[PDB]
């Protein structure tokens, strides 16, 4: 079964950085685009970008430009997302979403588990 | 950014009815629309791709249609497992903007 | 920089090879030319808002105001003391007798935005002109002049497989049928089977399939805002001339299965990826070297008529490396050797 196990919830501070992992299993990690979509509490979905595991290229959204560095390690089929300059509005459930088919940059399936990155000063 | 707007933000329905969800786009997005289903506390699940094609494992009661800036997701007979939040997703122009969401209640 | 180095090496290596009968440009050199054109397009993708074309015409690759601002053009002209630029100034249409001279002249005329006469494609004072007829006539004249000059060289030097296709931005609202019925109406010699066969295949395909096919399109390309819709099989020469690559954005509007050829293998065959679903297709595989990159898409369907079904055969969808084995005519077309091919998306 195609599975996308993510990291646990991280309680970070403003101005820090968060690295959310995404381990893939059940399918060939290269050949399927890995997308990152976050969901703010009480709000909708926001798209951050995709990373091609076979080549290493990326295409980030303009809103998340200069803050997201999507790296991958093909030895563990693991996808990494790093978000710097964490403001108070970055608290969301960060999902990693595989493409719905082989090299299809259209739709996302499955969507993983999610990581509740809580950025607060408490 | 191509904004996606979903009209029936709250659609109450019962088991055995027909529900229609409409997703209008600001600009023409061709046939590239994806419908999702997010039950509370769980990850979203894709149900229809390319606005007219059902994904594998999705029941046949779901049926999508539309082109240009008008789209429609139709449930022929509602089931107790179909009460969730539904999202659109355009892919014609980056970034891939989702919708606000439509929730079904009993 | 790598594309410019490959261009220099190709020009230096092919500067003494004489254009003869049954000569052809190798796959490595074609990929070098393709990469040069793509990098020239990518260096200045969009246009400044101060000088914007209201018609949507791609002025960023046709106007001298944007060519001299392009950094790739400056680097190409000043790579090694302008050695390529110095050789360019002693080349014209009626003096080329070498393959390297042909390649240098055509590519430098394409990337400098100048016709073979010497005039620019679109003048700097006509960027914001709303006259559709003027801009359309300029673009069609540029494309037709490139193709005519290549066919004139083909007639003069009696060559058969010399082909540098006009890029995608020189086909803005340009009817392919008009181009074919204006170039081949005169110079009946062009109709000879020994003169200009690859150009004939390039122009005949674009005369039966338009740029935009509306709801009849089964495939669509996209590269820096330039789109093209295909309903039949797309051979290698069409994608090579237009400038599209299989690693670009490909949009499938039908459930028909396509075979996207990406590279060649060690068993004298071709590796392909098969897609049979609606959606946006972008090949995740790494870009091969310039000697092993192939751009061809074959539609596995029976809806296409038998009149133009010969384009989907293996030996004509991909240009053969051997010059004498290149198949372009409908009568001389074979579909053999699928054992040598392999599947990459298993």
């Amino acid at each position: 079964q195609v599975q996308l196990v993510q990291s646990g919830a991280e309680v970070k501070k403003p101005g820090a950085s968060v690295k959310v992992s995404c381990k893939a299993s059940g399918y060939t990690f290269t050949g399927y685009y890995m997308h990152w979509v976050r969901q703010a509490p009480g709000q909708g979905l926001e798209w951050m970008g995709w990373i091609n595991p076979n080549t290493g290229g990326t295409n980030y959204a303009q809103k998340f430009q200069g803050r997201v560095t999507m790296t991958r390690d093909t030895s563990i089929n693991t996808a990494y997302m790093d978000l710097s300059r964490l403001r108070s509005d970055d608290t969301a459930v960060y999902y990693c979403a595989r493409g719905w088919r082989y090299s299809y940059l259209d739709c996302f399936d499955p969507w993983g588990q999610g990581t509740l990155v809580i950025v607060s000063s408490a | 950014a191509i904004q996606m707007t979903q009209s029936p933000s709250s659609v109450s329905a019962s088991v055995g009815d027909r529900v229609t969800i409409t997703c209008r786009a600001s600009q023409g997005i061709s046939i590239w629309l994806a419908w999702y289903q997010q039950k509370p506390g769980k990850a979203p699940k894709l149900l229809i791709n390319a606005a007219s094609s059902l994904q594998s494992g999705v029941p046949s009661r779901f049926s999508g249609s539309g082109s240009g800036t008008d789209f429609t997701l139709t449930i022929s007979s509602l089931q107790p497992e179909d009460f969730a939040t539904y999202y659109c997703q355009q892919a014609n122009s980056f970034p891939y903007t989702f919708g606000q969401g439509t929730k079904l209640e009993i | 920089v790598a594309s410019i180095t490959a261009f220099k090496s190709m020009i230096d290596e092919t500067w003494d090879k004489k254009i003869e009968a049954n000569t052809c440009i190798s796959r490595k050199h074609r990929n070098i030319i393709h990469e040069v054109i793509r990098d020239f397009m990518k260096a200045y993708p969009k246009m400044d808002e101060n000088r914007k074309s209201p018609l949507g015409a791609p002025m960023q690759w046709l106007t001298q105001y944007y060519i001299l601002k392009n950094e790739y053009h400056k680097t190409m002209l000043a790579y090694d003391d302008g050695s390529l630029n110095t050789k360019f100034k002693t080349l014209n249409i009626y003096m080329i007798t070498n393959v390297g001279q042909y390649i240098l002249y055509i590519v430098f005329c394409i990337i400098s935005g100048k016709n073979h006469d010497g005039t620019p494609y679109i003048y700097d004072s006509e960027i914001t002109s709303n006259d559709k007829n003027l801009i359309n006539d300029r673009i069609k004249y540029a494309c037709k002049q490139i193709l005519h000059g290549q066919l004139t060289m083909a007639l003069r030097i009696r060559n058969k497989f010399m082909f540098i296709g006009s890029p995608m931005y020189l086909w803005f609202n340009v009817n392919g049928s008009h181009v074919y019925h204006e170039i081949y109406d005169r110079n009946v010699g062009f109709h000879n089977k020994e003169i200009g066969r690859l150009l004939y295949a390039f122009m005949y395909y674009l005369s039966i399939s338009g740029r935009f096919l509306n709801d009849l399109a089964l495939l669509k390309f996209t590269y820096l805002g330039e789109s093209w819709t295909f309903s039949l099989s797309v051979p290698e020469y069409i994608l090579y001339g237009l400038g599209y690559s299989v690693f670009d954005t490909i949009e499938k509007f039908s459930n028909d299965a396509i075979l996207v050829y990406i590279r060649t293998n060690n068993r004298n065959g071709y590796d392909y990826a098969e897609f049979n679903k609606k959606g946006i297709v972008k090949v995740t595989e790494d870009k091969p070297d310039n000697d092993k990159r192939i751009h061809a898409i074959r539609l596995i369907n029976y809806s296409s008529d038998v009149q133009h079904i010969h384009f989907g055969f293996r030996n004509t969808l991909i240009i053969d490396n051997e010059c004498t084995s290149i198949q372009s005519s409908a009568e001389n077309a074979t579909d053999t050797g699928h054992h040598q091919d392999s599947k990459i998306n298993i």
